[PDB]
RNA sequence: AUGUGAUUUUAAUAGCUUCUUAGGAGAAUGACGUAGCAUGCUACGC
RNA sequence: GCGUAGCAUGCUACGUCAUUCUCCUAAGAAGCUA
């Protein structure tokens, strides 16, 4: 706007009009000068007010461009996170037993629901009350899923360790049920 | 998944002492009042999530009668004939709110915005077209709901993954947004209760039924007892609009994806994957509309049972006797649809059993003479149908019957109805439960909503909702609107005081002067706009 | 953000600019602080710099608020008004502020440099809030000046995720703490102005640091990061909780027939019980540190928190408690730093026990029944405020003697501080007198206590012991090797070695010297456990080997000799350089 | 208006208890939530007050959490 | 309206008012019409920007107020909630709540939740002989506006003592604070 | 020397409604400027 | 009677500014319903 050649034309027209004011020339010459000054105003406002919309459009594109650059930077970060998650789960797989059970399958397809049941090395039993404890995991070893598990730990709802001698019929009220017992395949 | 199970609790609501003090100073909450607090923020211990997921044990494997379901399907589809649907490109799907969670495991890395931005349209159509010839099992979390309620049982919602919602939107959204843009149909979704919308709904329900009687039932454990066969039926009725866009294998694999991600899929309930026995998950991409299709299915099955189980020699109207004869013939003696009779029975139902369905909540305007004779479903028919197609007993103490239309349905969408005078005519206005509005004012679910002066739009919206109470005959009911208006006035006064102390100049153009005048709200229940 | 005025507590939003601690200020109070001192920069919710594209006029007396921005005199708009007008600086809560006349002292507290000895006396007799602010700014100024940093500058900007680092050789470098801030100091000539506060945590690969900045400008080539500010934790609790006198013991349950040794202090235990906070003043080795234990044994059911500024005093208290109190039901707290060795005989890091021991800087946000603050002589107002803020206890007991060495106060290098200005409790004791008093030496022989009963105390200290005659006074010149600005005396330690073989009973003594380097090198020369004068306060030692290194002002002060020598339970050997000190002591001439 | 006042005092009291980290002890948070939900779903004021007493006994039992003297002197 | 543009517009309006009162020739009257219109255009152009700045100022004031008050409300939530709790709890003015609160102020706090069911065990610490005297009478115990029956009185030594030893003359010998285990009646 | 903390941390699908800000388009009223057509009048020429 | 030029009035087209309204979209806060 203010830097445009049209601004220079308007400025020189205004300077000529002011000089004619200082000159006090005839009305016709002044009237013609006014016509030249006014067309400069329209030309000034023809180019200006397109600058405002020009800069408005440029800013809108730049802000959108900033957004798209940020979008393509979050995509890479989440992709890297997903890759790391998948590979870290891979390193957790018990490959020997998984291979043993999948090689037995005919098509190579086995139901997902048994992949842990026959390959998971650690089992967690959540128990709501004492009767269920006595019926499911009494003692230090128990039998689930046709396997023999040995209880390595027992925690309560507060994640506080609970020694296996504290779980009694009379000591049940003092424990923060449910109890999570963690055992390992034997 | 983790080495230690996670126990999730629910915190109690944050008391809004200023509003409660104002109310008790305005003569509310007195002993023996008709407007007493009943809606509170109930808290739950660590056994909330898993003692509420355990209610899926009410979902038994139900084997629906097939020669009758394959006719209820035709009628229910006739109910969905005004609409149009199909597949849409990834660049036509419009998400409402993009900051909502993205299920599991995607919630670890961002909201739904991250995955709707990271994925171009080309690789969105790629995933969608991948699902049309492949099955993508998916995990859905069970999130505990922190909201005001009238009963202490925990409320749980199934947060479905983004890999499922993206494709289900691309699949269903055309039909789903055509349902929400049609007025005067059976499924009133997308119809507002403002600007004379409630009156229009209640007067399209009365679509010229001879001896009207209003009825409303209730599904106990609607989303946890819905059989798998009927959820599959709803998903297949919603997918009859892809007669051209999709082939048949494409449609079957889309149905398989819906069943694998919604119906019976792995549920992550506090750091542990369980198996969902069945029943609709109430957070998938099509939950209100699928349940609407279910509700119409149950209504039509009740009608069929009521019409067939009728003696047949007692039926005096010789047209209805022949209609029953042909109904039995078309159920248990034909293997191919009989579209002429399907149209005839659909016309019969809409002439004597006008319905209005919102996603589980129905108001019917059934003919009374036929219902007494037994030629159309009544409450006992619905109870029987629910007993043998849901494995739940629908107690008659929660389903209402209204014999006088001049006071509208007893309760639809938790809004009672009342016939008031506006201008020169009479209109039906919905008013809520006053205890609900009072408990929404008193118990906010955050500590910054307790300040008050920050949240005047909260009370403006609550007053918009509670305006109809002013026209109630019970004065203690009508006092709630004026309580809210006076509290808004006090909030604005003390807001101006605080902002005139924090500075030396008050707001130049404070146009809050219209929120404590009844005209602004009075204009919200007038048909003009 | 808004806050409260320091010196009138009224709501406000005007922080000052050139104060070290970045305080909040009221309107009238801010006008009086900026119109009378050299501090001119003021921070409202937005700074008060000029808003011309290039201009730096921060003097709030000049700027004008126009539209929604601030412009200097030259760039002023036509319709506006100045900020500093009508006796106030424009800000929030303009006309609900009440000023105060305490700006006469606040100006001095925020203006001074804490190097003179008038600054410290000013920061101990003003109002409580001014006391707290003065202590806070003093700690900040110490952390900025003493052991400050080496000038670091980023060579290049690899990325905004990780910055580059280059420490200047010749000066040390402080580590990461979000409380540290390294001001930006691009000092070439182009806008030598703070370009933000930054903290630097180095990575595990190469030369790169994952910095955390507070500004939004990329690092220039010449930009440097200079440690010119540290953000101490803002403290709130008063230095001393208000006194309230009781008529009976409340919250504490006395015993009967407590013991034989502590029977004399029964009345003093009652006095502790009958007041909110009590102060016990006792010359060294007179029985304060077991008076705490006798307090414990007189209120067995009362949970007790022993706390002290240093680690030696808490360790001495641990020794005596293990010797007298049930060892099982005690504890000891160690910080996450775990830098220094501690007393590992109780169940460590067990806060919920009935007898906790801790350093004031590592106390947990808990309660108690009585908190015994030991050796307040080493306590600044900051430590009192911290213990008051963290430990809510029914009864406070401040035991200490001002005559012993005070806190370091590294900045203090001119003038001298009287005992009664070390902190608030010392002022209370020396002004209105201690609430309890017990002067009778019980640790060191009668000879040495008779010696010290004239230098510091006017023979008001009695002794109940026998002169062991094992107090050897020796006059060895001890040529000085001023190596690391800490005197090392090789001839002195050699002379100790040659006379350490002559004394079979002194082979397991303890080495003390007023210089850290000498103490550290004494360990290798003759293998004794060395402990400097500062950190040996509180412990008890049987045989002590002291070596006054140089004729100076550090090792020559009477109080440091007092605390160094009074630690000898049965005997001590002292080497000397100053003759005047040699003139008045009563030791064996050797 | 005394019945509709215990129901709000219980909400405030349970918020206070949850801010003192009673949520971290399941055996106690279960009882607190039971008492809260029972006070809210009450009709006779005597039962509500009795459960209010039992629930406030949780807050009074822990000594290091609140400072009853300071909070009660002001009121 | 306090602006130089308004000064120009108002002086032009006054000149035009004087001219129309004069009713002079059309040329000057219409020229003044045009000059008044252009001056009004300039004045309104400036007033539009004034109003835009004023509206931005109002938006900024509202946003700053919301932010300041939200951070203030979140900052002090524990203390505010506890003070509100005790304000309401005094407003109730119940006998049982007042009794237990006034006892807990003196130190007679219960070591476990006060039980509701008949014949349930309550363990309350008693710190003084005056607190013991006021609440304990004979072998009965007045607590929570209810009468409990004392089962077992122990000391800080965890040694079971009997109600006989608890007497004014003998009170100092006992190792306070006692712990009373009682049952509801 | 006081943040080797804390980002350790859940919150669905869909509909309607209120409020605030920004952009665009459209409509209407008013004002100034340029061009075009018509009427009235005036200077000179024909 | 004709032309060129000038002024006034009316109308049409375009350019700019101000006011009001409608909608289209985008973003943000909030409320209710299933
Ligand atoms: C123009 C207006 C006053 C006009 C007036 O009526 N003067 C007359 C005198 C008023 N009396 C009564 C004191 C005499 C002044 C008064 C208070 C000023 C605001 C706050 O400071 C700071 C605030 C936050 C950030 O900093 C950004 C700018 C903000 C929005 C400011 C905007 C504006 O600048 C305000 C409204
Ligand atoms: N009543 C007493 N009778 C005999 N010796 C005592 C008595 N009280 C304390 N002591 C001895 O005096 C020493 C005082 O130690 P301490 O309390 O550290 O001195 P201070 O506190 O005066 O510096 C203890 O080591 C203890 O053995
Ligand atoms: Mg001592
Ligand atoms: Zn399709
Ligand atoms: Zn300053
Ligand atoms: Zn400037």
């Amino acid at each position: 706007f203010s830097s445009l050649p049209s601004y220079a034309a308007f400025a020189t027209a205004q300077e000529a009009y002011e000089q004619a004011v200082a000159n006090g020339d005839s009305e016709v010459v002044l009237k013609k000068l006014k016509k030249s000054l006014n067309v400069a105003k329209s030309e000034f406002d023809r180019d200006a007010a397109m600058q405002r919309k020009l800069e408005k459009m440029a800013d809108q594109a730049m802000t959108q461009m900033y957004k798209q650059a940020r979008s393509e930077d979050k995509r890479a970060k989440v992709t890297s996170a997903m890759q790391t998650m998948l590979f870290t789960m891979l390193r957790k797989l018990d490959n020997d037993a998984l291979n043993n059970i999948i090689n037995n399958a005919r098509d190579g397809c086995v139901p997902l629901n048994i992949i842990p049941l026959t390959t998971a090395a650690k089992l967690m039993v959540v128990i709501p009350d004492y009767n269920t404890y006595k019926n499911t995991c009494d003692g230090t070893t128990f039998t689930y899923a046709s396997a023999l598990w040995e209880i390595q730990q027992v925690v309560d709802a507060d994640s506080k360790i609970v020694q296996l001698s504290e779980i009694s019929m009379d000591n049940s009220p003092n424990l923060a049920w449910p109890l999570i017992v963690t055992a390992l395949r034997a | 998944l983790t080495n230690n199970v996670a126990f999730q609790t629910v915190k109690p609501g944050n008391f809004n002492k200023d509003f409660y003090d104002f109310a008790v100073s305005k003569g509310f909450f007195k002993e023996g009042s008709s407007v007493e607090l009943k809606h509170f923020f109930f808290a739950q211990d660590g056994n909330a999530a898993i003692s509420d997921y355990d209610y899926y044990r009410y979902n038994l494997p139900t084997m629906c009668d097939i020669r009758q379901l394959l006719f209820v399907v035709e009628v229910v589809d006739k109910y969905f004939d005004c609409y149009d649907g199909g597949c849409i490109n990834a660049n036509q799907v419009i998400v409402n709110n993009l900051d909502k969670s993205a299920g599991f495991p995607f919630n670890k890395w961002g909201k739904a915005r991250l995955y709707y931005d990271s994925m171009s349209y080309e690789d969105q159509d790629a995933l969608f077209a991948y699902t049309k010839r492949n099955v993508i099992p998916t995990i859905t979390q069970m999130n505990l709901k922190y909201a005001i309620s009238a009963k202490n049982r925990a409320r749980t919602v199934a947060g479905v993954s983004i890999c499922s919602t993206m494709t289900n939107r691309q699949f269903h959204q055309k039909l789903l947004k055509s349902i929400a843009a049609t007025r005067g149909a059976t499924v009133v979704i997308g119809t507002s209760k403002f600007y004379g919308g409630w009156h229009n709904m209640l007067k399209t329900v009365y679509s010229d039924v001879e001896n009207p009687h209003l009825m409303g039932w209730d599904y106990p454990k609607c989303d946890r007892a819905m059989p798998n066969m009927l959820r599959i039926m709803a998903s297949l009725v919603l997918a009859r609009k892809h007669t051209t866009c999709c082939s048949l294998s494409h449609r079957f694999y889309r149905l398989a994806n819906e069943c694998a991600q919604v119906l019976s899929e792995m549920v992550m309930c506090g750091g542990s994957l369980y198996v969902k026995p069945g029943g609709t998950s109430s957070g998938d991409a099509t939950t209100a509309y699928a349940n609407s299709v279910f509700n119409i299915c149950q209504a039509v099955t009740a009608n069929v049972n009521a019409l067939l189980s009728t003696d047949g020699n007692k039926i005096a109207d010789k047209y209805v006797r022949n209609l029953q004869h042909r109904l039995y013939e078309c159920l248990y003696r034909n293997r191919d649809v009989d579209t002429d009779f399907v149209n005839e029975f659909y016309a019969y139902l809409r002439k004597h059993f006008s319905m209005m369905i919102l996603s589980d909540d129905a108001v019917v305007c059934f003919n009374s003479t036929y219902a007494s004779q037994g030629l159309v479903a009544s409450i006992k028919n619905f109870k029987s149908v629910l007993y043998y197609q849901n494995n739940v007993f629908m107690s008659e103490a929660k389903c209402w019957t209204e014999t006088d239309l001049t006071k509208g349905p007893h309760e639809f969408c938790s809004q009672h109805t009342m016939l008031v005078k506006q201008g020169d005519d009479y209109v039906y206005l919905p008013y809520p439960d006053p205890s609900r509005i009072l408990g929404a004012g008193c118990f906010v679910d955050d500590i910054v909503k307790t300040d008050g002066t920050l949240m005047i739009e909260r009370f403006v919206s609550l007053a918009i909702d509670a305006y109809p109470l002013t026209k109630h005959p019970n004065q203690e009911y009508a006092d709630v609107f004026h309580l809210y208006l006076q509290y808004i006035r006090k909030l604005h006064d003390e807001l101006t005081g605080h902002m005139l102390d924090m500075y030396s100049v008050m707001l130049t153009n404070d146009n809050t002067s219209r929120y404590w005048e009844p005209e602004f709200y009075e204009a919200m229940y007038t048909p003009h706009t | 953000a808004v806050g409260a005025c320091v010196l009138c507590n009224s709501q406000t939003s005007l922080r000052c600019g050139a104060c070290i601690r970045r305080p909040f200020l009221c309107c009238k109070c801010c006008y009086d602080h900026v119109i009378s001192t050299s501090h001119k920069l003021v921070l409202s919710v937005n700074p008060y710099v000029c808003n011309a594209p290039g201009c730096d006029v921060t003097d709030v007396t000049q700027l004008y608020l126009g539209g929604m921005s601030y412009y200097c005199k030259s760039h002023k708009p036509p319709i506006s008004f100045p900020l500093c007008a009508n006796g106030q600086v424009f800000g929030l809560y303009k006309n609900t502020c009440v000023g105060s006349d305490n700006v006469t002292d606040f100006n001095a507290i925020a203006t001074c440099d804490w190097t003179n000895a008038g600054d410290y006396i000013l920061a101990n007799t003003c109002t409580e809030r001014l006391k707290l602010f003065a202590a806070e700014t003093l700690k900040a100024t110490e952390e900025t000046f003493k052991l400050s940093y080496g000038i670091a500058t980023v060579r290049e900007v690899l990325s905004d995720r990780e910055l580059h680092l280059s420490w200047e050789v010749g000066k040390p470098r402080p580590p990461l703490n979000r409380n540290y801030v390294f001001t930006g100091y691009r000092v070439t000539k182009n806008s030598k102005v703070q370009i933000g506060e930054y903290t630097f945590e180095k990575g595990d690969y190469g030369d790169a640091v994952v910095y955390r900045g507070t500004t939004t400008y990329k690092l220039n080539v010449g930009d440097y990061f200079v440690l010119t500010s540290h953000t101490v934790m803002p403290l709130s609790a008063p230095t001393l909780v208000p006194q309230e006198h009781y008529v009976r013991i409340t919250g504490l349950y006395p015993t009967l027939n407590i013991s034989d040794e502590f029977s004399s202090n029964v009345a003093n235990y009652q006095k502790v019980g009958m007041q909110k906070y009590s102060t016990l003043q006792g010359p060294p080795g007179t029985g304060k540190s077991h008076f705490a234990i006798g307090l414990a044994l007189y209120y067995p059911s009362a949970r007790i928190v022993y706390t002290a500024c240093s680690h030696a005093a808490v360790d001495a208290l641990c020794e005596k408690a293990l010797k007298y109190l049930p060892i099982d039901k005690c504890s000891r707290i160690i910080p996450a730093r775990a830098r220094v060795e501690c007393f590992d005989k109780f169940k460590v890091n067990s806060t919920l026990e009935q007898y906790v021991f801790c350093t004031v800087n590592a106390l947990p946000e808990t309660t108690a029944d009585i908190v015994v603050f030991d050796e307040i002589s080493m306590a600044t107002n900051y430590d009192l405020s911290v213990v008051n803020a963290r430990l809510r206890a029914k009864h406070y007991v401040y035991i200490g003697d001002p005559a012993q060495l005070p806190a370091p106060r590294t900045l203090l290098t001119k003038g001298t501080l009287e005992p009664e200005y070390f902190n608030s409790v010392c002022r209370l004791m020396k002004t209105i007198g201690p609430d309890m008093f017990l002067g009778t030496c019980r640790r060191c022989p009668a000879e040495i206590v008779d010696t010290v009963s004239a230098l510091v105390y006017d023979n008001k200290l009695k002794a109940h012991k026998d002169k062991s005659a094992q107090c050897f006074k020796m006059f060895y010149k001890g040529v000085i090797t001023h190596d690391v600005s800490s005197a090392i005396n090789r001839p002195q330690i050699g002379v100790v070695r040659e006379f350490l073989t002559r004394n079979p009973a002194w082979r397991k003594a303890v080495f003390i010297s007023p210089y850290n380097s000498q103490n550290a090198v004494a360990s290798k020369i003759l293998g004794l456990p060395t402990q400097t004068v500062d950190s040996s306060q509180g412990s008890e030692y049987d045989y002590v080997i002291f070596t006054q290194t140089t004729e100076t002002a550090h090792s020559c002060n009477v109080n440091r000799f007092n605390v160094a020598i009074t630690r000898a339970k049965v005997g001590i050997l002292c080497i000397m350089s100053d003759r005047d000190l040699y003139d008045k002591l009563q030791f064996t001439s050797l | 208006s005394k019945m509709s006042d215990v129901k709000c005092t219980s909400v405030v009291l349970l918020s206070v208890l949850q801010q003192l980290r009673v949520e971290s002890s399941s055996k106690l948070w279960a009882q607190c939530v039971q008492l809260h939900n029972d006070i809210l779903l009450a009709k006779d004021t005597t039962e509500a007050f009795e459960k209010m007493v039992s629930l406030l006994s949780v807050l009074l039992s822990m000594q290091g959490a609140v400072d009853i003297n300071k909070l009660c002197e002001e009121m």
